[PDB]
């Protein structure tokens, strides 16, 4: 019927940091009359769900990413 | 049934009797 | 019939039901205040020497 | 009958490195009716058994003497 309380994950972080990727993946938020601090919520998962696929994404780069043979060649 | 089988085999199935 | 170990060992445990355990174990297993305990009869008549 | 299942083994040796002077004397190997994997393991096979032959050369070559009498004078 409920869930914990929320913690305290202050800030708009995607707006002080445009530098970083992803945000173009981020701006597809439709609000269907959503008030606006459960729609800052929704971005904040979905945030935090693309940093994790981004990173899991790096991280698998990062594995396969073995020192070759072709590149030790330098 | 069968584990009644093994409880009869691992016991026994005047001599002054005494019971516990 | 062939020298070979690892297909030895792969021919005798491929989904053995029925691990019957030799009687020797069976007799190493339980200790001396049982063995002499007429429910190890099939154990005790044969040991005779 | 059948043997372990193979290793893993990564890349192709002969593919990336063309310096070591065990590459005229690995070209002699060649198919006659078999496929290319077996045919390939083979190649990895004779290719293993000649970097051990040239290691054991290498070997026994430095340690006739690993001292010696003649380096006196230099």
């Amino acid at each position: 019927a409920r869930r914990l309380p929320k913690p305290t994950l202050q800030g708009r972080l995607e707006a002080d940091f445009p530098d970083s990727p992803l945000l173009p993946k981020f701006q597809e938020l439709n609000q269907n009359n959503l008030p606006n601090d459960v729609f800052r919520e929704a971005q904040r998962s979905y945030l935090v769900f693309l940093t994790s696929q981004f990173c899991y994404e790096e991280y698998v780069q990062r594995t396969f990413g073995v020192p070759r043979r072709q590149r030790a060649i330098d | 049934q069968q584990v009644n089988d093994y409880i009869k085999a691992k016991v026994g199935a005047q001599q002054a009797t005494c019971e516990i | 019939n062939h020298m070979n170990v690892l297909v030895i060992v792969d021919e005798f445990y491929d989904n053995k039901y029925a691990a019957p355990v030799t009687d020797i174990a069976l007799k190493c297993g339980l200790p001396t205040e049982d063995f002499l305990h007429p429910s190890n009869y099939d154990l005790l008549r044969l040991e005779l020497h």
